């Protein structure tokens, strides 16, 4: 369901990392292109992200396994079940609502937190009406689209 | 008996930090595609002359998004 153009745009960027040309891409590859750009991965995340998608086991990544990641994004069925279960454990009242104001407060306190720009672009993206409340399970159907 | 309950609170706000970046990191995923970040024409250009970048970026962002979302599923 890829057209010909659209796996050439993905093998584009799977180039980028697989600069010598040997089809695979290694966390050095993976980490030197992320530290271009000003990120600062450990060895240890690298490892992580690329055991993800490495199917065969011998730590690298394949084209193939780089064209299904790229096609498949946030559109599965597992990560719409586990975004949901995430969001309900802000959820006091296993109503499928959480305040706008509490949503801010663990984006900006938990985790990797969102800058205040960041958070503030998230609101926007879902709907208040009433209490300040939003349906999460409408914005993660929004994310996972 | 009481102690049940304050184990179980403890039990399940071990899960609210990996609920959180599983959270974060959908969300950044989802904004690498909408975001005001983007709609500069600094990166109008950027994507016309290589748009190599962006999908690049967004693949950073989808590796993130894969392992935070096997730490929240490790919490269960
Ligand atoms: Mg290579």
């Amino acid at each position: 369901q890829l057209t010909e153009e659209q796996i050439a745009e993905f093998k584009e960027a799977f180039s980028l990392f697989d600069k010598d040309g040997d089809g695979t891409i290694t966390t050095k590859e993976l980490g030197t292109v992320m530290r271009s750009l000003g990120q600062n991965p450990t060895e240890a995340e690298l490892q992580d992200m690329i055991n993800e998608v490495d199917a065969d086991g011998n730590g690298t990544i394949d084209f193939p396994e780089f064209l299904t990641m790229m096609a498949r994004k946030m559109k599965d069925t597992d990560s719409e079940e586990e975004i949901r279960e995430a969001f309900r454990v802000f959820d006091k009242d296993g109503n499928g609502y959480i305040s706008a104001a509490e949503l801010r407060h663990v984006m900006t306190n938990l985790g990797e937190k969102l800058t205040d720009e960041e958070v503030d672009e998230m609101i926007r993206e879902a709907d208040i009406d009433g209490d300040g409340q939003v349906n999460y399970e409408e914005f993660v159907q929004m994310m996972t689209a | 008996m009481k102690v049940q309950e304050q184990h179980r609170q403890k039990h399940f706000e071990k899960r609210r930090m990996p609920a959180a970046n599983l959270i974060q990191a959908a969300w950044r995923l989802y904004s690498t595609d909408m975001s005001r970040a983007y709609l500069t024409a600094t990166w109008y250009k950027l994507d016309d002359i290589m748009p190599a970048v962006k999908t690049v970026i967004r693949s950073i962002r989808i590796l993130k998004f894969l392992v935070a979302k096997r730490k929240f599923k490790e919490t269960l």
